[PDB]
This record gives structure tokens, C-alpha cells and sequence, in this order.
């Protein structure tokens, strides 16, 4: 019932605002900051109205609220939206992401305003629509328009028309390398739906009755790398992650924001969501794989961030060691597991976010980008280099931080389900370490004698430290208190669990 | 330096610490003093593993 | 069998536009004027969309044994239709510039709506050739029509020579065919030795010329970037759309194309058509080359569906709609390109370079221009991917994996260049029936994102119009 | 030796192929008509070639 219209605010966020800048120019800064709230409000809503506590086994068909309407008869696509208590957890963290976009983005005004905001609406809500997706043309649809005004963001965003830097290699490879991929998962559906219609005889693109359509060994796995490819190029793994750096250090840091805290979930999401369940023994095949996979990006992300020399880089390539951990915890056989990437990818989102706003604060501060140009700035700097000492703690497994609960439950359930590859795993915290103390040291310790451009250094205004310090507080509170979010996402948990098990 | 050694240091404490609770289930020191022998009744290779790497 | 009632009411398409001829003809020699003969050979061609709903009242049936009426050809006798309308609308803010002579342009494409509207029709082979020849006059002629430049006589010199030898290649593999068969009906075709398959490879060559196949596409580059862009609007849509009509019915009903030697023929046309456009469009920094260069690849897609035409009935709908979202693609971004030109202007410069900025000299045309561009990629809410949707559909559903994987890599290498355009419309800057014109490309704008978002209703009138 | 990333250059391959060959694609167009009717004969030609291996 709701789920209609909480898909449906951030488009018509971008039609009012665009409307309205006929009328004024200070008119989308307010707008969409009420917008917004209301996308929370609803979210909230539905966290604290809705059994979050439900049944554990359920079933996989179990859903607090649901959505039904013909689209396309003729295949059965339909809007299917439905939504669970993991999904619940998504919908909330974009909602928070939305609001420090645009809160990030205030006092920016420039030739056209309107437009830029219209497409920042456009985009979160893309991902929203994504988190409540079970059709499977719904989801793909949604998963593929989200990906388009973030080019136009790049491209007329990076800078305005000035470089060629900003479209031709930043923005072409990340629309190229995401949309390749995701027409791979579209045959992969095909040939699914394909299968399914030879087995009973009806076109149906809907989750419940393509979750246990038969299929012949040696046919699912294609189409199980076929989901995986697409799953392997928005969340950063190995073979394929070359997007992600030059996206988070061209495009301004609210539209990284965008890029980071809440892109890289959605791929995830989908590994527990869409490609789990689909295909039981093909992933229990693959599993050895993606153990590889999963270790050779912590140790390759880390090693990448360490020999690194700008921050919007460095940032960006911690992201792709933190997302190995998750990797690993899905393509096992454990609850808890599971349950320690949920918390863990709440607080990437939430660790990721904080340092991508300072670093575009710090920029903007000192009107220079390379990390070892400066240097010793504590003694200009009163808040900023203070709450970003403890984000920079955050990243690594601090205790007190949610990373830490994260990431260490995941290895408590992946040594559970298989030794020597989880023994390899753990030493990715040593190696967070060597980034965390490369970028602490590099940045902020030492002389500011180091640049010439550190001796005249502004204020930091209050609205920036009252969303920061939101954040650490909110960050803390995870670490401490993890308790209610894994209550709310057990059920959902286990039930995916359940079914690979049974099903295998 | 200090820092690299003292977590290259926890790395082995918490290699322990998973071995413990695959072996033991309970991390509480009293209820691990009064469940360690229940639980080794048949096999004891796999202890000095745990205990040399939380040495 | 002789003429009845229902055989003129069946026929009353290709009835009206003739007498639109006849009385335009005359209307020239009365008085050569131009807004008399724009508003003649509008009304003529509106008079044939209106007429559409009387043959509809008509069932499936012949005319002649040279033609079979269907509701497939109600549908193609439209796409055609509008091509003509749109191109005249375009044409008319074109030639006010023009120095003489403006009045010769409406009776060609008048002569060209005829073919087009014959080669819907279709049931033996001489039709066919009656259509394809109809359209390619006034088609050898409009590219040279304004002559003054010293690259429109070229383009009408290329396309001129190059489209006698293709008419000259089908017609000696329509004759080799019939050598063996006692019939030119494509029915009555095909009641595999080598001779009828060694004819029907002699009307591929003479076909795929004009449906710029891989082996044949080096005209559609030059005459695109010679002749005047409304002779490119038509030239774009509305004989390829005709033609592909045409083409479809030959393999649908003749029982020789159910054999697997044609089909392994025609898939690899498919398959380097879309690799050998695709790989070459990148480098273009001209508009009119640039959407030549996608031509290719989009004639392609129609071909992977094609193939697959004998294989499940969905390839019917899938031909049919890709053909619409194509129309409609191609003719909001050539109204635009025309549209630049609103005086005649000698030649017009028209680049990729030439179009920085436009969206701080015209915005709202800037806008019709990358929606259409978005649509011929395979962005979503747009008409171009529910067509891009079904061909994959159809290519799934026959298992030719290797024809729509290269679908797809094509799709991935295609996206670059109509990228580019949409966003160098972004970059810093360096009369009445004009009005008209700017309606026509806005209210394609409307329809392709509304049908692309909300597609349902377009099903409906293309199984509508399926038997 | 990871002061340059790998694995990003590796994969840039495709990108890398796909340009070079578009590249000599379009200096395999001439502009003379002749070589455009000589492409014409030797569709003919291998179009007739791959129906008769069929």
C-alpha cells in the first residue's frame, strides 16, 4: 500500500522543483529537504508500525507489506513491489543518504539548480525502487534507470564543460562497464523465464513461482554467472571494479555519496535476494570462487589504498576491500553470517559517507586535492581533522564502531563453515590499519609548513558539524547497540539460509 | 610499529577466540572452566591449536 | 477476377494518393504556387490516414494476384503514411529559402508515398518490383533535388548508379527463381536445389542494398550527408520501413525459407551488420553520417528478429513495434537536424562540433533531440527499448545466441556515440509552418516517452493489426 | 608495484581491442565507387559460397 507512493516521492520531488524554479531559485534547497523527510517518515513508519519481529520461518514468501499491478500483461510484468525487513533496513539508510545529499548540497546555487536537483531525486529514488523489486523486469528496470542521471551528474557536475577529464574516462566507464553487465543479467532472466515456461507453460517474470522451477544440472550455473557478472560490477570485486575510483573522485561529493554509501548495496542485496535462492546448487558450486574472489579483494583493495597519494581514491578503494567481507559471508552456509554482513553493510554506508563529506569539506577548505601536499593542519582545523580521526577509526574494526561487529561476525560464521580460507581472511585488518594510519599521517600530521596554501585556513559552518556529528553518534550507537536490526532482519535472514540448506 | 605488532598480536588473540567458541560455545571464563572438560571426551588434538595461538 | 466493391475500398489507399498526384500535377500547372501545393499534398496524404479506418472495415482478402491485403499491411500502409507527412512538414521550412522551382518537391514524395503503400501490399513478385522502383524515382531524384550544391549532385549520383545496379541484381535473381518454379507468387514459390537457392541469394544482394545491409552500406553514409535533411527524414524511415514489409512477407509465406541455407545466409548479414555499424559510428563528428552510421545497426536488430520469424509467432508483434519506436526515433532527431535549417542557407553546417550548446540557443528542441537520442540507444522509458526488449525475446526464444549476444556487445559499443551527442547539447556556446514543424518533433517527443514508460496500448493496436 | 593498478588496465583490453579495430575499419573505406561495386560482387560471392556449404 505504501510501498507505491514511497517509490514515487523522489520523482515527484523532481517535477515540483523543477517546476518551481520558475518561480525561485532558493525554492529546490527547501523542497527537497522536506521531501525527503517525508520519504524517512514513511520508512520509519514502517519500521515501527510493522511486525519487524515476525516469524522466523515463515517461509520464503514473507512480506509486511505488498503491492500488486498489472504492467505489461502479456509476460506477467507487474509492479510487484514488496517489501521485507532487510529491505526495510535499505530503504531507511537511503533515506538518511538522501538527506545529507541534499543537505550537503545546500547554499549551491548556480546557473540552473532545478535540474541538478531533479536528478538527485531521480537517482535516490532509483535505488529505492531496486531495494522494493520482485518482479524481475521491475527490478531490472529500476536497476538500469538509476544508472543513467548519475552520467548526466558526472558529466555536467564533474565540472561544468570546462575539462574533457570529466566525461570521456570517468563517466563512459562507469555507464559502459554497469550497463554491459546488466543486459547480461537481462538474458540471464530470459533464459530463466525461458526454462520456467517450457516446465509449466505460462509467462510469468514473478519471483514465487521462478524461485523452484526445475532445471537440468549444467543449465543454472550459466545463468547463475550470468546474475553474478551483474552483481560483480556495481559492488566492487576483482575482476571488475575499475569504475569506482575515477566515479568518486570526478563527481562532487554528494553525488559520491550517491555513488558509494548506497550503489555499492544494492548488488549485495541482490546476491542475498535474487541469486541465492534462484540457483541453490549452482552457488553451491561457485562457492570456492567467490571465497577467492572475496580474499583476493580485501588484500588487493588495501594494497591499492596504501599506495595511493589522493584521498577521493583512497576512500574508493577502501570500498572495495570492505565489500570482500561480504562476498565471503553470503556464499557460506550460516545465519550469522548473514546477519554480520547486514550490520557490516549499514555501517560501510554509514562509515563511507562521513569521509566522502569531509573530504569534499577539506577540499573546498584548502582549494587543493593531493593528500601529501599537505599536511599538519591540526593546528588550523578546530572539528574537522577531530571527527575525522574517528571516521578513519570507524573504517577499521574498532570496537564501539559498527564495522567492528560487522566484519567480525562474518568471520565468526565463515570459520564455522570452512577453516583455511577464513584464516586468510582476518589478516585484512592489519592491512585496514597500514590505510587508516597512511591517510591519518598524510593528511593531518605533521607541519603545515608542508603547503604554502596551509597557513590561511576558513571557519566550519554549523549545519556541516550537525550532520557529522549525527552521524559519529549514529555510528556509535550501531557499534554498541546492534541489537534492534538484527532482531528486525533475522526472519529474512533465515529463510534465504534455510533454503539453500533444504534446498541442496 | 608498535601498533602494526600489537594487532599482528590480536590476530593471533582472536584466532583463539573463533576456535573457542567453534569448540566450547560459551566465551564466559567460569562457564568455560566448568564446560571444558564435559566437552573432551573424545578428541584433544585440535585444543593445543587453540591454546598455543591464544599463547 | 475483375474489380468489385471491395477490391476499391481494399485498394483505396494506393487511390487517393493518385489522385493526390493527379490533382497536385495539375495544380502546378495552374498556377505554381507553394503553399497551395504543401497544403494539397498534405491533405491528399491525410486523406489517406482517414481512409485507413474504411479498409480497415474490409477483412483480410486480395486485390489482384499481385497483391494480398491484410491487416499487416493496414499497419505498414501507416508507418508510411506518417513518413510522408512528416517529411513534407519538414520540407516546407527547407524550400522557402530555395531560390526556384519549389513546387516539383511534394509531387515526389507524393510518387514515393505510392511505392511505399505498394510494396505493403504484397503477394506476387512483380508487385514488388513496381513498389521498390516507385519509391526509388522520386528517391533518385530528391537527393538531387537543390542540384546547386556541389555535393547533393554527388550523393544523387551515387545513390543513383549504385540503386540501377541493385534493381538490376533482383530482378535477375526474380527471373532465376522462376526458372524452376511455375510461379512468381511468393505462395506459389518454393512448390532445396541449387538454382531457386542461387536466385533467392541474387534478391538478397538486390534487397539489401536498400535495407543497407553489411556487404551493401556504403551509400548510407554520403547520401546522408549530401542530400537535404527533409529528403533524409524519408530517406531514413520511410523506405526501409516500407521495404521491410516486403522482405518479411517473401520468408513468411515462401516454404524455401523455412530451409536452413537461406537462414545461415541471412543471420550472418545480421550479425556483421550490427558489428561492422557499430564499430564504425564511433569516430563520426557529423550529425547526418552519424545517423546514417546507426541505420545500420538498427536494420540489423530487424534482421535478428527476422530469422526467428519461423520459430514462434512472437516475431511478428516484435518486427512491428521495433519498426514504430524506430519511426518515431528517427524522425524527431531529423526534424531537428532540419529544423536548424530553417532557411535553405546553401549548405548547411551541421557537426557534432556545430551542435555545442543548443541547449542556451533553443531549449526546448535540445530536449526533443536527446530524448530521441536516448531512444535509439536502449535507455528505458523510452519506445526504443521495449523494442530492443522483444528482438532479445526473439533471439532467446530461438535460441541465437550468438545473434543476440552480438545484439547486446552492439548495444554496449553503440552506446558511446549517441552519448556524446546527448551530452555535447550541453557543453558552453561557441515563420508560421516553422511552428508546425517544431509541433511535429514535440509531439513525437510526447508519444516515445509516454510509450516507452506506459507501452500497452501499442500492443494492442499491433496485435490488433497481426493475423 | 601496485603504484599502478593492474587488474584495471587489464580489463581495459576490450576497450583497448575494440577501438583499434574500429580504428582500421574505418580505413578500410575508401571513397572510391569502384571498391564500393567490388564490395557488392564479393557479398555476392561469399553469400553465394556460404549457401552452397549449406
Amino acid at each position: 500500500m505504501l510501498l507505491p507512493w514511497l517509490i514515487l516521492i523522489p520523482f515527484i520531488g523532481g517535477f515540483l522543483c523543477w517546476q518551481t524554479e520558475r518561480f525561485g531559485v532558493k525554492v529546490p534547497r527547501w523542497i527537497a529537504l522536506i521531501t525527503m523527510g517525508l520519504t524517512l517518515a514513511l520508512s520509519l513508519q514502517l519500521w515501527l508500525q510493522g511486525g519487524y519481529s515476525l516469524t522466523q520461518s515463515a517461509g520464503i514468501p514473507q512480506w509486511q507489506s505488498e503491492f500488486d499491478m498489472p504492467w505489461i500483461p502479456r509476460f506477467g510484468i507487474s509492479i510487484h513491489l514488496a517489501i521485507d525487513g532487510l529491505s526495510l533496513l535499505m530503504v531507511v539508510l537511503t533515506g538518511l543518504l538522501g538527506v545529507l545529499a541534499v543537505l550537503c548540497s545546500w547554499k549551491e546555487i548556480e546557473k540552473y539548480q532545478g535540474f541538478f536537483h531533479l536528478n538527485l531525486m531521480w537517482i535516490l529514488g532509483g535505488v529505492i525502487g531496486v531495494f522494493l523489486a520482485i518482479d524481475m523486469f521491475l527490478f531490472f528496470f529500476f536497476w538500469e534507470m538509476m544508472l543513467v542521471p548519475m552520467y548526466f551528474l558526472i558529466a555536467l557536475w564533474g565540472h561544468k564543460a570546462s575539462d574533457g577529464k570529466t566525461r570521456i574516462t570517468a563517466a563512459t566507464k562507469f555507464f559502459i562497464y554497469t550497463q554491459a553487465s546488466g543486459l547480461v543479467m537481462l538474458i540471464a532472466i530470459l533464459a530463466l523465464v525461458f526454462v520456467h515456461y517450457n516446465a509449466t507453460g505460462v509467462w510469468t517474470f514473478n519471483y514465487e513461482e521462478l524461485l523452484n522451477t526445475p532445471m537440468s544440472s549444467g543449465v543454472e550455473y550459466l545463468l547463475m554467472l550470468g546474475f553474478f557478472i551483474a552483481f560483480a560490477v556495481k559492488m566492487p570485486v576483482v575482476p571488475l571494479h575499475g569504475w569506482l575510483p575515477d566515479a568518486h573522485s570526478q563527481a562532487p561529493t554528494a553525488g559520491s555519496v550517491d555513488l558509494a554509501g548506497i550503489l555499492l548495496k544494492t548488488a549485495a542485496y541482490g546476491l542475498l535476494r535474487f541469486s541465492l535462492p534462484l540457483f541453490p546448487n549452482a552457488s553451491a558450486e561457485f562457492a570456492p570462487i567467490a571465497m577467492w574472489l572475496g580474499v583476493i579483494g580485501i588484500f588487493y583493495g588495501a594494497w591499492m589504498a596504501f599506495a595511493q597519494t589522493d584521498i577521493k581514491r583512497l576512500i574508493a578503494y577502501t570500498s572495495v576491500s570492505h565489500m570482500g567481507f561480504v562476498l565471503i559471508a553470503i556464499y557460506t552456509g550460516s545465519q550469522l553470517a548473514y546477519q554480520g554482513a547486514v550490520i557490516q553493510m549499514i555501517a560501510h554506508g554509514l562509515s563511507a559517507a562521513g569521509l566522502f563529506i569531509l573530504c569534499g569539506q577539506l577540499y573546498e577548505r584548502i582549494h587543493t586535492r593531493d593528500m601529501r601536499m599537505m599536511g599538519g593542519l591540526w593546528s588550523k582545523m578546530k572539528w574537522l581533522p577531530a571527527l575525522s580521526l574517528f571516521f578513519a577509526v570507524a573504517t577499521l574494526g574498532m570496537p564501539g564502531t559498527g564495522n567492528f561487529v560487522g566484519e567480525f561476525m562474518i568471520l565468526f560464521g565463515s570459520f564455522q563453515v570452512v577453516p583455511v580460507i577464513t584464516v586468510i581472511s582476518t589478516f585484512g585488518l592489519v592491512f585496514a590499519s597500514v590505510y587508516s594510519l597512511a591517510m591519518l599521517h598524510r593528511a593531518y600530521f605533521g607541519k603545515a609548513k608542508s603547503q604554502i596554501a596551509s597557513q590561511e585556513l576558513p571557519g566550519m559552518s554549523l549545519r556541516e558539524l550537525f550532520m557529522i556529528l549525527l552521524l559519529v553518534v549514529l555510528l556509535v550507537l550501531l557499534g554498541f547497540y546492534p541489537q534492534p536490526i538484527l532482531d528486525t532482519s533475522h526472519s529474512a535472514i533465515g529463510n534465504i539460509q534455510q533454503w539453500f540448506v533444504n534446498s541442496v | 610499529k608498535a601498533f602494526v605488532v600489537t594487532r599482528v598480536g590480536d590476530v593471533f588473540l582472536a584466532f583463539a577466540l573463533f576456535i573457542l567458541y567453534n569448540e566450547l560455545g560459551t566465551l564466559n571464563f567460569r562457564e568455560m572452566v566448568e564446560l571444558a572438560p564435559a566437552h573432551f571426551a573424545d578428541g584433544n588434538n585440535m585444543l593445543m591449536w587453540a591454546t598455543l595461538m591464544l599463547l | 477476377m475483375t474489380i468489385t466493391p471491395q477490391n476499391l475500398i481494399a485498394l483505396l489507399p494506393l487511390l487517393i494518393v493518385g489522385l493526390t498526384v493527379v490533382v497536385v500535377m495539375l495544380s502546378i500547372a495552374w498556377r505554381r504556387n507553394h503553399f497551395l501545393n504543401a497544403t494539397l499534398s498534405v491533405i491528399g496524404l491525410n486523406a489517406a490516414l482517414v481512409s485507413l479506418w474504411f479498409v480497415g472495415q474490409a477483412g483480410a482478402m486480395d486485390v489482384t494476384p499481385l497483391m494480398r491485403v491484410d491487416g499487416f499491411a493496414m499497419l505498414y500502409t501507416g508507418l508510411v503514411l506518417l513518413a510522408s507527412l512528416a517529411t513534407c512538414t519538414f520540407a516546407y521550412p527547407w524550400l522557402e529559402g530555395y531560390n526556384d522551382n519549389k513546387d516539383e518537391f511534394y509531387l515526389l514524395v507524393l510518387i514515393a508515398a505510392l511505392g511505399g503503400i505498394l510494396l505493403a501490399n504484397a503477394n506476387h513478385l512483380a508487385s514488388l518490383f513496381l513498389g521498390i522502383e516507385l519509391i526509388s524515382l522520386p528517391l533518385f531524384g530528391l537527393v538531387g533535388y537543390a542540384f546547386r550544391q556541389k555535393r547533393s549532385l554527388e550523393a544523387s549520383i551515387k545513390y543513383t548508379i549504385l540503386s540501377a545496379a541493385a534493381s538490376s541484381f533482383l530482378l535477375f535473381g526474380m527471373a532465376l527463381v522462376y526458372a524452376q518454379s511455375g510461379d512468381l507468387s511468393f505462395v506459389a514459390l518454393g512448390k532445396n536445389e541449387p538454382l531457386l537457392l542461387a536466385g533467392f541469394g541474387l534478391m538478397i544482394v538486390g534487397l539489401g542494398f536498400k535495407l543497407s545491409l553489411v556487404p551493401f552500406h556504403l551509400w548510407t553514409p554520403d547520401v546522408y550527408q549530401g542530400a537535404p535533411a527533409p529528403v533524409s527524414t524519408f530517406l531514413a524511415t520511410a523506405s526501409k520501413i516500407a521495404i521491410f514489409g516486403v522482405v518479411m512477407r517473401l520468408f513468411l509465406y515462401a516454404p524455401v525459407g523455412d530451409s536452413e541455407a537461406i537462414r545461415v545466409v541471412l543471420a550472418i548479414i545480421a550479425f556483421a551488420s550490427i558489428i561492422f555499424g557499430n564499430l564504425m559510428a564511433l569516430s563520426q563528428t557529423n550529425i547526418k553520417r552519424l545517423l546514417g552510421y546507426s541505420s545500420i545497426s538498427h536494420l540489423g536488430y530487424l534482421l535478428v528478429a527476422l530469422i526467428a520469424l519461423q520459430t514462434g509467432e512472437m516475431s511478428m508483434e516484435a518486427v512491428g513495434v521495433y519498426l514504430a519506436g524506430y519511426l518515431f526515433s528517427s524522425l524527431g532527431a531529423f526534424g531537428v537536424v532540419s529544423l536548424m535549417s530553417s532557411p535553405y542557407r546553401g549548405p548547411d553546417a551541421d557537426s557534432l562540433f556545430s551542435y555545442r550548446g543548443l541547449f542556451w540557443h533553443r531549449p526546448i528542441l535540445a530536449a526533443v533531440m536527446t530524448v530521441m537520442m536516448l531512444s535509439l540507444a536502449g535507455i528505458p522509458m523510452t519506445l526504443g527499448f521495449i523494442g530492443k526488449f522483444y528482438v532479445l525475446a526473439v533471439g532467446v526464444q530461438a535460441h541465437l545466441w550468438w545473434l543476440v549476444g552480438a545484439v547486446v556487445v552492439g548495444s554496449a559499443i553503440g552506446l558511446y556515440y549517441y552519448l556524446r551527442v546527448a551530452v555535447s547539447l550541453y557543453l558552453h556556446a561557441p515563420n508560421w509552418q516553422y511552428s508546425a514543424g517544431g509541433i511535429v518533433v514535440l509531439i513525437s517527443a510526447l508519444l516515445v516517452l509516454v510509450l516507452g514508460v506506459w507501452p500497452q496500448p501499442l500492443i494492442s493496436i499491433v496485435r490488433l493489426a497481426m493475423p | 608495484l601496485l603504484k599502478r593498478d593492474p587488474l584495471n588496465s587489464m580489463m581495459n583490453i576490450p576497450a583497448v581491442l575494440s577501438r583499434f579495430a574500429g580504428k582500421g575499419l574505418l580505413l578500410s573505406e575508401n571513397g572510391y565507387l569502384r571498391w564500393y561495386v567490388a564490395s557488392m560482387s564479393i557479398g555476392a560471392v561469399v553469400v553465394l559460397a556460404l549457401l552452397m556449404v549449406l
